[PDB]
């Protein structure tokens, strides 16, 4: 039974808490108080393998403090999120994985990038264009909808099989 | 408690203060220490964790150890805001629970001295219809934390209807005060006045009212 | 950043319950952390109640186990505690925090609710009567001053004084309350204001005595 910490990042509403409330909780919370920087625990099996899952559902201002330093520290995998119909958090995504990088002072973290609400009718960012960014990063790149669950286990379960394959 | 502290702690400011903290095997030989510091009125914050770690917002000048059965906080530079009640906090193995040592008052020691601000008021006319008379005495923002009050009816002392507060350590690391004469509406009437008289380190304050 | 906030009965006569209640909001009470309640003797030392995760696994303090009931209502985002068979020894300041993070630990204790005052007692609750301190031409401090509210014979504590349903912030003073012989309390509370406003400016302090359910706001004018 391993433990494995991921921190889901992400700009300001692409949907990193509706993402783990449907990981956790399986049901959709439309609307879900944006101050609101929680851990959660789910222990799932991937692989066969007992899993302890450790999410921090970021939400907090971007603030570079040395406890915010550690505190993403301590996670092994990062989910960054952007939304398909947010070109602004798509472009937030490059500064995500610099900071990433930093606190845990290596270019080769276990990340997987989510483009989120793949459920809209309309999108601003094509797919084509975050795999290239995902490619440039090595990093694997899936389409999620918290609203449906499209996806949504197989965005945070990748993350654990990157983890897995860094060790 | 389960922990052992000492109740109390001194120093002048600039020193550097211990404040040592003694369990059994069973919880600090055996797990992460934690500090607290309490302010008055306020609850508990935490300030060492796991043994040596800072949290946000401590200065370096505070620190903490672990050795065997004993812990240790450590507070170099003291300042006069360090004024404060420490606790230790460990999980114990054998109770299954979260035991805490007694807490120490730390004290910053010369600090210079403050005299009392004294208001004084009489009974107010609702009171005085309700037939019965208090005045009220309030004693503010000295340091040393010992006041004696004393009452007088025109120039005889009174005893008898006085209660009075022991001095309680105000945010602003001074003491407050107060002190409450209970007479009935007659005995107001018939004194020219009455004095509320404030001693604190030998100088004195009297205010008086009258009818 | 997560917030609790106690509520419960000041006053609890002995063989009965003790019911207290943590609402907290600003983070989930299914995050991975523990919720604890604590108390604390007036003017004595922590003492550790126990706690429970939102799975519904609890660990007391043993010297409170046959006593004690911790629960979690999700559906309210609050954890409860309930204490049996009250003594006097049983009368503290109770304080419900979350702490013991999954994810970093800084130890049980990370965030705490500002504590509710629960007193055991055969006596019974009494509210209180409120009294203005007028300013009179003694009360000044030239451009300054004093006026108040006395606040008399309430059981039990505690007492606390806004004033001007609270846009009057800076001078106030509400002194510590003094116990009388009689087993009742009263406290005074004072706010400095300037000697010219007297006559313009109306001062209400507003008395809350939640144990009696009770609130006064008293009109504070110039004496006659
Ligand atoms: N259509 C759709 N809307 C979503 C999805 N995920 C989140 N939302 C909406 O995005 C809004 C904000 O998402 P939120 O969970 O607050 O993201 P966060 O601010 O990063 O935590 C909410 O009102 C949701 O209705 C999704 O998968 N599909
Ligand atoms: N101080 C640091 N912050 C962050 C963040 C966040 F604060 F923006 F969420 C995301 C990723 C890495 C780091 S390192
Ligand atoms: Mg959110």
């Amino acid at each position: 039974m391993t433990e494995y910490k991921l921190v889901v990042v992400g700009a300001c509403g692409v949907g990193k808490s509706a993402l783990t409330i449907q990981l956790i909780q399986n049901h959709f919370v439309d609307e879900y108080d944006p101050t609101i920087e929680d851990s959660y625990r789910k222990q799932v099996v991937i692989d066969g393998e007992t899993c302890l899952l450790d999410i921090l559902d970021t939400a907090g201002q971007e603030e570079y403090s040395a406890m915010r330093d550690q505190y993403m520290r301590t996670g092994e995998g990062f989910l960054c999120v952007f939304a398909i119909n947010n070109t602004k958090s798509f472009e937030d995504i490059h500064h995500y994985r610099e900071q990433i990088k930093r606190v845990k002072d290596s270019e080769d973290v276990p990340m997987v990038l989510v483009g989120n609400k793949c459920d809209l009718p309309s999108r601003t960012v094509d797919t084509k264009q975050a795999q290239d960014l995902a490619r440039s990063y090595g990093i694997p790149f899936i389409e999620t909808s918290a609203k449906t669950r499209q996806g949504v286990d197989d965005a945070f379960y990748t993350l654990v099989r990157e983890i897995r394959k860094h060790k | 408690s389960v922990l052992t502290q000492p109740p109390s702690a001194s120093g002048t400011p600039g020193q550097r203060v211990t404040i040592s903290c003694s369990g059994s095997s069973s919880n600090i030989g055996s797990n992460y220490v934690y500090w607290y510091q309490q302010l008055p009125g306020t609850a508990p914050k935490l300030l060492i964790y796991r043994n040596n770690q800072r949290p946000s917002g401590v200065p370096d000048r505070f620190s903490g150890s672990k050795s065997g059965t004993s812990a240790s906080l450590a507070i170099s530079g003291l300042r006069s805001e360090d004024e404060a009640d420490y606790y230790c906090a460990a999980w114990d193995e054998r109770l299954s629970g979260w035991v805490f040592g007694g807490g120490t008052k730390l004290t910053v020691l010369g600090q210079p001295k403050a005299a009392p601000s004294v208001t004084l008021f009489p009974p107010s006319s609702e009171e005085l219809q309700a037939n019965k008379a208090t005045l009220v005495c309030l004693i503010s923002d000295f340091y040393p934390g010992a006041v004696t009050v004393a009452w007088k009816a025109d120039s005889s002392p009174v005893k008898a209807g006085v209660e009075t507060t022991t001095p309680s350590k105000q945010s602003n690391n001074k003491y407050a005060a107060s002190s409450y004469l209970s007479l009935t509406p007659e005995q107001w009437k018939s004194h020219r006045s009455y004095s509320c008289q404030v001693t604190h380190e030998g100088s004195t304050v009297e205010k008086t009212v009258a009818p | 950043e997560v917030q609790l906030q106690e509520s419960g009965p000041g006053l609890v006569k002995p063989p009965g319950t003790l019911s207290l209640t943590c609402a907290v909001s600003g983070g989930s009470i299914s995050s991975s952390n523990w919720w604890s309640w604590v108390r604390q003797p007036p003017g004595k030392g922590l003492e550790w109640i126990g706690e429970i995760y939102h799975s519904g696994s609890t660990n007391y303090n043993p010297s409170l186990k046959s006593r004690v009931t911790i629960s979690v209502d999700k559906s309210k985002n609050q954890f409860s505690l309930k204490l049996s068979s009250v003594t006097a020894a049983d009368t503290a300041v109770y304080y419900c925090a979350r702490g013991s993070s999954s994810w970093y630990d800084l130890g049980p204790f990370d965030y705490w609710g500002q504590g509710t005052l629960v007193t055991v007692s055969s006596a019974s609750t009494k509210g209180p009567s409120v009294f203005p301190l007028a300013p009179s031409s003694k009360s000044t401090s030239g451009g300054t001053a004093a006026l108040g509210c006395l606040v008399k014979d309430y059981f039990p504590e505690p007492v606390t004084v806004s004033w001007n349903s609270g846009a009057l912030t800076s001078g106030v003073h509400t002194f510590p309350a003094v116990l009388q012989s009689s087993g009742l309390y009263s406290l005074s509370s004072v706010v400095t204001v300037p000697s010219s406003s007297l006559g313009t400016q109306t001062y209400i302090c507003n008395v809350n005595h939640k144990p009696s359910n009770t609130k006064v706001d008293k009109k504070v004018e110039p004496k006659s």
